[PDB]
RNA sequence: GAAACCAAAGUCUUUGGGUUCCGGGGGGAGUAUGGUUGCAAAGCUGAAACUUAAAGGAAUUGACGGAAGGGCACCACCAGG
RNA sequence: UUAAAUCCUUUAACGAGGAUCCAUUGGAGGGCAAGUCUGGUGCCAGCAGCCGCGGUAAUUCCAGCUCCAAUAGCGUAUAUU
């Protein structure tokens, strides 16, 4: 649920086991998928992907470069 | 019903990276890219082999 | 045996829907007519091929699945389980040429006999001819039991399966001696006159279609061959069956007949030879039916793209061409 | 006798009701 | 919205809603109505002396409170209109740091200039990050103690050293009283990270503790914890848990005079007998000739280090191979795997959650619907008001049954924090925690190993069961804690309400607690079944098309006959099931879907339900300061 | 000219004789809503949210016809042993 | 140098042998430059802008090795040409 207006969004969490980093009631930076508003490839009705969890990037957390605070 | 999260990441054996000598960088690397392609040319009848081609 | 008891009903019935109209049914059609679960039916099909439930067909262009002999058998037993007639399997099985006899047991523990038609043109036609055979046999079985005949009691019919009363004994062909030959002979001769009274001729009334119960009671089975008395050669099939029994008791038991029944009685009994105005509740149902049909048509076209086999064949040749150049 | 059991449901945790 | 002005008016209304919501949250803290602003300080590197900067930090008005070893103080000024209460902790001393950062509103990290932080500091930093950071502020000391030529480059070198933990945060230096004033100002006006556990409960930090023994020979009496209520409205009928000493029912609350107000005896409530929440952790009520045979009759110091290397090899055998266990040839296989069954499919095939249960389950409490009770309890805290003492009030608590050791260690230095337990939090259940392994340690950790848990404000030893973190009913047991996987630890523990941070420690040597795994608390229920698997290997040595002969899977004849309904599978992907047993030795004919390779291995999976060991004790020893080997 | 075809559907990358209407992947949808005309039924005008890798036009071989004609076979029948 | 400094420039001394004073980010089926290499996984996890890859020999996933493109930069989302 976005902060700046309050709309609900389904947002795809990218790499495998990256869902485990994201916990309920956490700050999440969401971005577009790539196609400006199309559901990209396989996933139906999902336009957005998670980029950061609690101000650290998923790309770092997967690669084991940083720790996630809570 | 089903749905593991990151099954294949935790099942794969954690293989340690081998220690190789450092690669040359910049002009030095480009020099080596030039000499590997245009200088020591080995004759072939039709050329069907690639640069990375493993078997 | 039957362990899986949810998705296996819906998938196998969907095959039977396509079997009535077409030969080999594609996997694209199956999921559309079984809309309760989407996507995960393809792994169910891979569990069905483990058993003798369905067969795969990938000839040249035709890609899909067809129902097997044993796979058609499981569907009837699954329907009979819901009607509370079949629960466990009895092992005494007399494997024949036209049909298989299976012992079945209910919730009570009472043992009944089950007939499964095994007619063996493509397999699609063979599993349709078995459907008409059971419906015809059950029709005669109901008709005779109601009219005082010593036949097995009809219980239930499902596609090709027929549940009957368990009369246990030996067929007349494998009988050495009978304690009272005369009383058994007169019982059998009465039953030919009985059928002729109801306007029926057995046609093949032999020692191969009669079973003795404790050498006292004669039981009749197998009824797809029966003919009307309106037939021009009605007395010929009548006399041939009489002479078949007349000679048999003289051959096996050395009993010569004192009574010679040759009466034509048609018919003193039943002729068995024939045998703001629109409420919002309705509006909701009608709107639902429209919206489901729009979704089902779109899912069909999504599944029709599965061609996956066409893409696999094209990829193999391209790798060979680039390597040779 | 093979891989079949009667295993009784006789001991369970006390559950807080809603 | 339409219309230029009407569109703007919409935005103007929403500003006034949000600004009122913000003003509501900030007036609750540090002032005339709110409590104090509790600030914890941690110097991370060993070089840093905290009294050097803490003497700059003190000057408004000071009120120097004191303990045995630790020296924490109150700061009060009407210039900034903000009440403070500072607390200082040494990293490595895990016991103290965590227990008083879980009440601290703000953490202030001190950093050395030439290096980033110490390895000892990094240890405490990994714990604080995972148990839940409040609001962090980074500070330095040796910056102005250097020439201008180096001072520019020193702050740049720090930024790169910091980025690997704190991604983007400003560093405020502490050298002058003017610099420290800038820091205080920054700590006061700050966006508060509301920690979820603290907000739904009601807690106290101890400012002063008095002990009145009923009988000195009994060594148990009445405690007098005086401090500020910070969480929610404190209800006397509810139980109270003191962090390191367990939970006990309290007698009386009283509200004396606030010792330090911003701008300068009577009891609030006595506890009734019936409305009182009860101290009950577990369930109360518990003819043949002479010589002829049977065949013809039918016609008629270094020990632990050796054990460590055994564990290292066991971990390798259970990472390369799933759960391959060799069948014993001495004992019968149907006897050794008595309680085991075969599943057709681990995902689908049914398993009763109330089937064959242990006697230890008839000692805990289940939830009829956990989430519905969780919503009901959380509503009755937020939307309801009770007759108790509000937040900001300086109170004193009287607790009926409390040991002497509580006060003894308080006067030594260790702080007391006491939080009011919610309804059904004294009772025990089966707690489930999803928890990933920390990259710090690489010690092999076995399944039923005794570990130290930190399930949010609680501390205990327990023997967990690690599992797959799935959405299905059955969960596969993991015999070792993997370095990258997220796993569910299942243990008998007194029922706490999510969300709660969960840490796992292990007693090393000399009494050093080593952080192995960090996570959080998931749903708490005993119905979540953990299943232990055993994979029995066999060998296909005679192979015909579709049917093959397998040996070394069993050794008896009726071993094969016992596991007849168990469906086999194969390393190269073939799915089969046994047909006939042949030999008196363990040989079997087996049907398959396809033809097996000679290079193949046949294997069947056996499953049993496993429940955790009852090894709950609330007492956990104080660890010594942590160091690197 | 994609082409079947077209002396126009030609004189078009060698692109400009005058001039009116009108289309811009398929759906949603010629639906809602507003306006207007209509006694009414309706007409004219006329969206969006959202969904989908396609929707289609020409031509071409003929896997399959539950299409038709022939021809052949005691691994088919007929008359038989 | 400069208000005074800093930086640059100018200069004494010390400062380089590969386990260093160690270069990164993306990718390696096609589009599109570069592996039918090895292990793991088995329509699962996942990847994939699109076409698609995965249901036991995976050139497409997770790794290892190897190679390619850009190079102190390089990915990703969005507005726009």
């Amino acid at each position: 649920q976005l902060i700046k207006n309050g709309k609900k969004i389904t947002a795809f969490v990218p790499n495998d086991g990256c869902l485990n980093f994201i916990e309920e009631n956490d700050e999440v930076l969401v971005a577009g998928f790539g196609r400006k508003g199309h559901a990209v490839g396989d996933i139906p009705g999902v336009r957005f992907k998670v980029v950061k969890v609690a101000n650290v990037s998923l790309l770092a957390l997967y690669k084991g470069k940083k720790e996630r605070p809570r | 019903s089903l749905a593991r999260a990151g099954k294949v990441r935790g099942q794969t054996p954690k293989v340690a990276k081998q220690e190789k000598k450092k690669k040359k960088t910049g002009r030095a690397k480009r020099r080596m890219q030039y000499n590997r392609r245009f200088v020591n040319v080995v004759p072939t009848f039709g050329k069907k082999k690639g640069p990375n081609a493993n078997s | 045996l039957r362990y899986m008891s949810r998705d296996d009903f819906r998938v196998l019935t969907a095959v039977e829907m396509g079997m009535k109209n077409h030969e080999i049914v594609p996997g694209s059609l199956i999921a559309s007519i079984a809309s309760l679960k989407h996507g995960g039916c393809n792994k169910v099909l891979r569990e069905l091929v483990k058993h003798k439930l369905i067969a795969w067909e990938r000839t040249k262009t035709v890609q899909g699945y067809r129902l097997t002999n044993a796979g058609y058998d499981y569907l009837a037993l699954k329907t009979l389980s819901s009607r509370q007639v079949v629960e466990s399997v009895g092992n005494q099985m007399g494997v024949g040429k036209e049909s298989d006899i299976y012992i079945v047991a209910n919730e009570e523990g009472q043992q009944f006999a089950l007939k499964l038609h095994r007619l063996g043109r493509h397999n699609v036609s063979w599993l349709y001819l078995s459907r008409l055979s059971a419906m015809k046999e059950f029709a005669y079985m109901k008709a005779l039991y109601e009219r005082k005949f010593p036949v097995p009691k009809p219980i239930d019919y499902n596609r090709h399966a027929v549940v009957m009363e368990l009369i246990n004994g030996y067929p007349l062909c494998q009988i050495h001696h009978v304690e009272d030959p005369a009383s058994v002979y007169d019982e059998a001769m009465e039953l030919i006159v009985k059928l002729a009274n109801h306007g029926l001729i057995h046609g093949d009334f032999n020692e191969f279609n009669l079973i003795l119960d404790e050498s006292d009671h004669i039981t009749m089975i197998d009824f797809p061959q029966m003919v009307s008395t309106s037939h021009p050669n009605a007395e010929w099939y009548f006399d041939r069956d009489v002479k078949c029994i007349k000679d048999f008791f003289m051959k096996r038991f050395s009993y010569e007949s004192e009574l010679f029944p040759t009466f034509k009685d048609i018919r003193r009994e039943d002729t068995l030879d024939v045998e703001s105005t629109i409420p919002p509740e309705l509006v909701k149902q009608k709107v639902k039916r429209q919206l489901t049909k729009q979704q089902k048509s779109a899912v069909r076209r999504r599944l029709q793209k599965g061609a996956n086999i066409f893409t696999k064949q094209r990829r193999e040749n391209m790798q060979n061409i680039k390597s040779s150049l | 006798s093979i891989c079949s059991t009667y295993s009784n449901l006789y001991n369970h945790p006390q559950l807080i009701k809603y | 919205e339409l219309s230029r002005v009407d569109q703007r008016h919409r935005a103007s209304q929403l500003r006034k809603q949000k600004k009122e919501a913000v003003l509501a949250e900030k007036r609750q803290l540090g002032g005339k109505d709110g409590p104090p602003h509790q600030v914890l300080v941690v110097p991370l590197h060993s070089r840093i002396s905290l009294p050097e900067a803490m003497q700059l930090l003190q000057d408004g008005t000071v009120h120097l409170n004191e303990l045995g070893n630790t020296q924490n103080f109150m700061l009060l000024c009407p210039r900034l209109k903000h009440r403070w209460f500072f607390t200082s902790a040494r990293p490595g001393d895990l016991h103290v740091v965590l227990d008083m950062a879980k009440v601290a509103d703000t953490i202030l990290f001190l950093l050395d200039p030439l290096e980033g932080w110490d390895s000892t500091g990094d240890y405490c930093l990994s714990c604080l990050f995972a148990q839940g950071l409040p609001t962090y502020t980074l500070a330095v000391q040796g910056i102005s103690g250097l020439p201008l030529k180096k001072q520019i480059d020193t702050r740049k070198k720090l930024s790169k050293a910091v980025e690997k933990r704190f991604p983007h945060d400003k560093l405020l230096l502490l050298d002058t009283q003017q610099e420290a004033g800038m820091l205080l100002r920054q700590l006061a006006n700050q966006k508060q990270q509301h920690l979820a556990f603290r907000d739904r409960r009601a807690y106290l930090f101890a400012h002063a503790v008095d002990f009145v023994p009923s009988e000195e020979n009994n060594l148990v009496g009445t405690l007098k914890i005086s401090g500020y209520v910070r969480g929610q409205t404190l209800n006397v009928n509810r139980l109270l848990h003191i962090v390191g000493y367990g939970d006990f029912q309290m007698k009386q609350i009283d509200a004396p005079g606030d010792p330090f107000p911003l701008n300068p005896k009577v009891l609030m409530k006595a506890d009734p007998g019936r409305q009182e929440s009860l101290q009950a952790e577990v369930i109360p009520d518990p003819k043949v000739p002479k010589g002829t045979s049977s065949y013809q009759a039918e016609w008629i110091d270094e020990e632990a280090e050796a054990k460590m290397l055994e564990k290292y090899k066991q971990e390798r055998l259970e990472e390369m191979f799933p759960d391959e266990v060799d069948t014993p040839r001495d004992v019968a296989a149907r006897i050794r795997f008595q309680k085991y069954r075969g599943l057709k499919s681990f995902r689908t095939s049914p398993w009763d959650p109330k089937e064959n249960l242990p006697q230890d389950y008839a000692r805990i409490f289940q939830f009829q619907n956990f989430t519905n009770t969780r919503k009901s309890i959380f509503k009755e805290v937020e939307e309801k008001e009770v007759e108790g003492a509000e937040v900001g009030w300086y109170v004193t608590l009287h607790v009926s049954e409390v040991p002497v050791s509580v006060v003894e260690c308080f006067r030594q230095g260790t702080p007391l924090i006491a939080f009011s337990l919610l309804p059904h939090e004294q009772k025990m259940s089966v707690l489930n925690m999803v928890v990933r392994r920390d990259p710090g340690n690489t010690e092999p950790v076995k399944a039923k190993e005794e570990l130290i848990f930190h399930c949010g404000f609680r501390r205990f030893r327990a023997s967990p069961l690690f599992s797959q973190h799935t959405a299905a009913d059955k969960h596969k047991l993991q015999r070792f804690l993997t370095a990258d996987m997220a796993l569910v630890a299942t243990v008998y523990a007194p029922i706490t309400f999510p969300p709660a941070s969960v840490l796992l420690f292990k007693q090393k040597s000399n009494g050093m607690h080593s952080l192995i795994a960090t996570g959080h608390l998931m749903s708490v229920d005993p119905d979540r079944m953990v299943i232990k698997r055993v994979v029995l290997s066999g060998h296909p040595f005679k192979i015909f098309t579709k049917m093959a002969v397998v040996r070394y899977m069993f050794f008896n004849r009726e071993d094969v006959l016992w596991f007849k309904p168990v469906e086999l599978r194969t390393k190269w992907g073939r799915r089969g099931h046994i047909k006939e047993p042949l030999g008196t030795h363990g040989h079997m004919k087996c049907s398959f879907d396809g033809k097996l390779k000679s290079q193949d291995t046949v294997l069947m999976n056996l499953y049993k339900r496993v429940f955790p060991k009852w090894t709950y004790d609330p007492y956990v020893p104080e660890p010594v300061p942590w160091l690197k080997s």
